């Protein structure tokens, strides 16, 4: 029919990969060890009788990231071949993870990739996973996502990816890798998805009442959001919506690709017991600025344009009903270049919730892409970070030990101001 | 995979070393025998990268013993785990180095060099992916110093690929030992700043008196002053061998710690730290391992952090914990101290989380700091020096094994170029 | 005289695979102290400007560059200050003979020299002019005095190296063969653009004793110390795609990115602790602000074809008034 094919890059990568794979196999039934006691073909191919796969190829240039995969009760789920590893880690280095050690890992990579895709037929594109702060994240991945764009090209290029928090950090060259990743990306993505983590945080402790949240709490809320992007891939709507709508529903001008997004309703099991989930309830929760998965606050710019995925219980009067009523919340204001810029969409499959997870589960759901001028302030906080350590050359030296030539380095600074520079213009 | 090789020399290197060894075997579930006979299978998975793994799955010390006193290995397989060293690696001579780093760079050392390295080349070639070499010893002597320099700086051009990561103990500004404590260092300091890529100066007279006041022992002894630090030598190698929600092994670690090369001095500790009496009153969560962590009076150095700045800082947590816990407090820190860290750059912090505490933790974590404040090190170590060379005493101790005048110029340039070029931060 | 940092960009005429290829368009234009350079990246056009004292343009030869800097240099080097200057440039250029050619910087500079001393001590009339010289070249880090036909340790009493050559020159002549013989000794490394590349930055020495032998002055003496010192070139890794490589990439990109911090650190007066970062600073560390002349060129194409090196060139170029 349709189908995709997953690419999990780094540990976070990696990790959001094994999330996001226990919620697809949690929504079709099928157990680790490949039996289910179709549409599922979308992502786990029958391979033969009592027998799926997942479609999917798993890298880090670090044996571990792997071998916690290869450990896991699914080890008994995905096939040895897609399982690849390199023996030294990228050491947070892009120019490690791009021109030195991803040098020989690419054509273990693309092999197995172009593996998948010869055996199949419905191939509408590929979701990668990887993280702006790394090095397999940022420099293996751009190695790989160049390659992809000429082995299929008309392909999608879609990707989520974790972008450097307003605070919170975890590496101190973090901000060089995130401007060297993003030249890469400008030029071969065709839809990149921004998420944050500390704003993910926050949800977590506000949202869903967690005080402690960890990695999987993260990649649980994640999770909800790549299914449901793939949801009207796998089910019926009443309003289907392709992958390739989206993307032609999304671009208002070719510079323009990058959407933020939200879920809602976020809520926990006990708030549950009294929350009023109505749609339209669950539709004005979307718009609040506290509720994004990417920090930035909608109020101090435009929408360039808005997409609602409605999911479960909803009836097209009252979503069209909900959608009326945003429209006249005058602190929601959208470009003059887009006075229809509302798209929506109706899946009839509600979403569902991994055991152990937080997030209560509700007859209704709603999940929500944007494209936005608040974009730019993600930019500009990632500007200032990388001109304090590209001033003084910190820790350049690492860089250009690995073969990178320092005018790469101000390259993507050029890049990188007018990427932020575009998306001040189309704000009209 | 990624492999280390530890070369431990003299006498303090040795000691620490046999204790490192002690506290590992235990992390893999090795007896004092050799034979595993562990907790979990993860004890085997990593066991190879400080292990040779053997018939009758024997797990034997990737490393390398040395000194010019014979009895000092008898002294190292006369302990527990002393019969897990290879027999073969037991490498030493017959003289004592004299306290005297000539003896042990230009004479003696350099024929015990040349029998250890083809050790090292052994132990080296029979390794599939070689992440570095982890190396024990003092500045204050001939063998750790002298034998450490020209043995180091061989592997070095042997292996430039692989990590020279350089564990040693710097000499006190107050409870010296030889009188010639500052010759020894500043003429291994000389090329201590090219040999090693990372260099953890663990301060003798600090550790002593973390032990007298911390720990609060009535009596330490050097076996007390080697647990603390087996603690940072073995909490630094964590993730190499214990996975967690965020992994790092050592080039990760560099990458992320030295911005300016020649900057690759560090100040180590460890967190928490208690008395027995003291047990009963522990908050052991994330915030106690963060206060007790960025308390400058546990950090493992005779210089004192909040006398200037930090560099840079990183920490690895183990065990049982959030990484909103950690993140939290981490940027709690940075505000709370902001006036401690150098503004340039955004975020002075690097965190790891491995998934496994040490033995009878819930939680703990390494701390490493590239702290100016390693300037009164240095100054202090040069002071001494200079107030020897310039009297030219106990120079016919050095320059009668054939060195140059020039050489303790030169060692005395590098010496105070290094310190100022950590005042420049400040 | 001193260490004001002049800076040069010396555009070329295209060479006939530059000029035979489709991508021969040129896209530089070079006004007196300005480089235009016309940004065709993803058709956004752009005057990407740099700043430079000489932007010497394709139309500027070799006499008209002496003219330019090099006969300045000369003559304040020849009245007892020191001078370095270095070069920078493209794969492809020839610097490796513009060096010295026979005329290129070197015999240039030489017949200059030997032409003004000869005036000078008539003038006296010897002037004790005595001439001391040195290849003292860096292959992965190491030393090497091509002057000499090993262990040459670098120590400063006074900055000197263990074993280094110095050959007392009389003569245009004797350094003309002198050279001749030394760029013999040149290492190489294999690599895809050249697989006789030189592999190495080189420090050519010229230092003149000058005595003032006039009725008043016999008594001093004044140092001509000029180096003429040949960077190597950043190297793309694709133009070497290898332990050489590796080696280089660090001796030689890790090195100019050095240098890059020692003069940005001496434009800042934040200067000093990087003369200690490598050894060609530390040999080179007459130049950083003392009384030095000092003189930075590179040699550029014009074409189409060259330009994501011309631009990380005029980059890395560019920064030393930029930083
Ligand atoms: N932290 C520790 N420091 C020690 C230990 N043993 C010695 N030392 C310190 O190291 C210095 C004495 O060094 P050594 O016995 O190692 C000299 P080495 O045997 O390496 O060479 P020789 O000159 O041939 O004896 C001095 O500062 C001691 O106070 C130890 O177990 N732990
Ligand atoms: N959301 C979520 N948070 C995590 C996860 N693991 C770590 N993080 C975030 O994801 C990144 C963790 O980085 P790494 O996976 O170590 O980076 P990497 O690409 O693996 O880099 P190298 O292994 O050095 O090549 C950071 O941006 C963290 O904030 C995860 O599974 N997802
Ligand atoms: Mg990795
Ligand atoms: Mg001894």
């Amino acid at each position: 029919m349709r189908e995709c094919i997953s690419i999990h890059v780094g540990q976070a990568g990696v990790q959001i990969g094994n999330a996001c794979w226990e919620l697809y196999c949690l929504e079709h039934g099928i157990q680790p060890d490949g039996q289910m006691p179709d549409s599922f073909n979308t992502f786990f191919s029958e391979t033969g009788a009592g027998k799926h796969v997942p479609r999917a190829v798993f890298v880090d240039l670090e044996p571990t990231v792997i071998d916690e995969v290869r450990t896991g009760t699914y080890r008994q789920l995905f096939h040895p071949e897609q399982l690849i590893t390199g023996k030294e880690d990228a050491a947070n280095n892009y120019a490690r993870g791009h021109y030195t050690i991803g040098k020989e890992i690419i054509d273990l990579v693309l092999d197995r990739i172009r593996k998948l895709a010869d055996q199949c037929t419905g191939l509408q594109g590929f979701l990668v996973f990887h993280s702006f702060g790394g090095g397999t994240g940022s420099g293996f991945t751009s190695l790989l996502m160049e390659r992809l764009s000429v082995d299929y090209g008309k392909k999608s290029k879609l990707e989520f990816s974790i972008y450097p928090a307003p605070q919170v950090s975890t590496a101190v060259v973090e901000p060089y890798n995130s401007i060297l990743t993003t030249h890469t990306t400008l030029e071969h993505s065709d839809c990149a998805f921004m998420v944050d983590n500390e704003a993910i945080y926050d949800i977590c402790r506000r949202n869903l009442d967690i005080e402690r949240p960890t990695y999987t709490n993260l990649n649980r809320l994640i999770s909800q959001i790549v299914s449901s992007i793939t949801a009207s891939l796998r089910f019926d709507g009443a309003l289907n919506v392709d992958l390739t709508e989206f993307q032609t529903n999304l671009v208002p001008y070719p510079r323009i690709h990058f959407p933020l997004a939200t879920y809602a309703p976020v809520i926990s099991a006990e708030k549950a017991y009294h929350e009023q989930l109505s749609v339209a309830e669950i539709t004005n929760a979307c718009f609040e600025p506290a509720n994004q998965m990417v920090k930035c606050d909608p109020r101090h710019g435009k929408y360039m344009a808005c997409c609602l995925l409605y999911r479960g219980d909803v009836v097209p009067k009252d979503v069209n009903a909900a959608i009326a009523t945003i429209k006249t919340k005058r602190s929601i204001q959208f470009v003059d270049w887009c006075p229809t810029g509302f798209k929506v969409g109706i899946n009839y499959q509600p979403p569902t919730v991994v055991p152990g997870g937080d997030l209560a589960k509700v007859q209704r759901a709603v999940c929500m892409l944007s494209n936005t001028t608040a974009i730019a302030e993600a930019w500009a906080r990632l500007d200032h970070k990388f001109d304090l350590m590209y001033a003084k050359r910190a820790f350049v030296h690492w860089y250009v030990g690995e073969g990178m030539e320092e005018g790469e380095f101000s390259e993507a600074r050029e890049d990188m101001a007018a990427l932020e520079k575009d998306y001040e213009e189309v704000g009209v | 995979m990624r492999e280390i090789v530890h070369i431990q020399a003299g006498q303090c290197g040795n000691q620490i070393g046999a204790k490192f060894w002690e506290v590992i075997s235990d992390e893999h579930g090795i007896d004092p025998t050799g034979s595993y006979h562990g907790d979990s299978d993860l004890q085997l998975e990593r066991i190879n990268v400080y292990y040779n793994e053997a018939a009758g799955n024997k797990y034997v010390p990737r490393a390398i013993l040395v000194d010019l006193e014979p009895g000092t290995m008898d002294s190292v397989r006369s302990g527990p785990f002393g019969q897990i060293f290879r027999p073969d690696n037991f490498v030493f001579g017959q003289s004592g180095a004299g306290n005297n780093w000539a003896k042990g760079h230009y004479t003696e050392g350099a024929e015990l060099v040349d029998s250890v390295l083809d050790v090292v080349r052994k132990e080296s070639e029979s390794c599939d992916c070689l992440q570095g070499f982890q190396l024990t010893h003092s500045l204050g002597g001939g063998t750790g110093s002298g034998m450490g320099t020209l043995l180091i700086s061989k592997i070095r051009e042997e292996y430039p690929d692989r990590i020279m990561n350089t564990f040693s103990v710097v000499p006190s500004p107050k409870v010296s030992d030889t009188v010639v404590e500052p010759y020894n260092a500043t003429l291994s300091v000389h090329q201590l700043v090219e040999n090693t890529d990372e260099t953890y100066c663990i301060d003798n007279e600090a550790l002593y008196d973390i032990c007298f006041r911390t720990l609060k022992l009535t009596t330490p002894t050097y076996g007390d002053l080697n647990h603390l630090v087996s603690a940072t030598m073995s909490g630094v190698t964590t993730c190499l061998r214990f996975p967690g929600q965020l992994n790092a092994d050592l080039r990760k670690l560099a990458v992320n710690m030295v911005p300016f090369p020649r900057l690759h001095f560090f100040m180590p500790g460890f967190a928490p730290l208690t008395s027995r009496g003291s047990q009963q009153y522990r908050a052991l969560t994330v915030p106690e391992l963060t206060q007790q962590m960025f308390d400058a009076k546990n950090m493992m150095a005779a210089c004192d952090p909040r006398h200037g700045r930090y560099l840079t800082v990183a920490a690895v947590f183990r065990g049982r914990m959030s990484m909103k816990e950690v993140d939290e407090q981490m940027l709690n820190v940075q505000n709370k101290n902001s006036s401690y860290f150098v503004e340039w750059i955004p975020n002075n912090v690097k965190t790891a989380v491995c998934d496994i505490p040490p033995r009878g933790l819930k939680m703990s974590a390494t701390f490493i700091g590239n702290s100016t404040a390693i300037q009164e090190l240095f100054k202090r170590i040069s002071e001494q020096f200079t107030a020897m060379f310039r009297r030219k005493a106990f120079l016919h101790w050095y320059t009668g094994e054939g060195m140059d005048e020039m050489e303790f110029t030169e060692a005395e340039s590098n010496m105070n170029d290094l310190v100022s070029e950590y005042q420049q931060y400040q | 005289s001193c260490v004001n940092i002049k800076v040069i960009v010396r555009c070329r005429p295209l060479n006939e695979k530059e000029k035979n290829d489709i991508n021969n368009e040129e896209v530089v234009r070079i006004n007196n102290n300005e480089v235009i350079l016309t940004i065709n990246r993803n058709n956004e056009i752009y005057e990407k400007k740099y700043s430079f004292d000489y932007a010497c343009d394709k139309d500027v030869d070799q006499k008209t560059l002496f003219n330019n800097y090099i006969y300045q240099i000369v003559d304040e080097v020849l009245q007892g200050f020191n001078c370095t200057l270095f070069c920078y440039g493209q794969t492809g250029t020839g610097k490796t003979y513009t060096m010295e050619g026979k005329t290129g910087l070197i015999f240039r500079v030489t017949k200059r020299i030997f032409d003004i001393l000869n005036k000078r001590k008539e003038e006296k009339i010897m002037y004790d002019f005595n001439i001391k010289i040195s290849y003292l070249e860096i292959y992965n880090e190491e030393l090497c005095d091509l002057l000499s036909s090993m262990k040459l340790r670098i120590y400063e009493d006074g900055l000197n190296v263990d074993k280094l050559e110095e050959k007392s020159i009389n003569s245009f002549e004797e350094i003309y063969y002198i050279i001749c013989s030394a760029i013999k000794k040149r290492r190489t490394a294999e690599t895809a653009y050249n697989k006789k590349s030189s592999r190495s930055h080189s420090i050519f020495t010229i230092t003149l004793i000058i005595k003032d032998i006039n009725n008043v002055g016999e008594s001093i003496t004044k140092i001509g110390k000029l180096n003429l010192v040949d960077l190597a070139g950043s190297e793309n890794a694709l133009k070497s795609s290898l332990k050489i490589r590796q080696q280089e990439s660090c001796n030689i990109n890790q090195s100019l990115l050095t240098l890059g911090r020692v003069i940005n650190s001496l434009i800042e007066n934040s200067s000093y602790i990087p003369y200690r970062d490598s050894k060609l600073t530390r040999l080179l560390q007459d130049s950083l602000g003392g009384k030095t002349k000092t003189f930075i060129v590179a040699t550029i194409s014009p074409s189409s074809l060259c330009i994501d090196e011309t631009l990380s060139t005029l980059d890395y170029v560019f920064r030393a008034k930029n930083i």
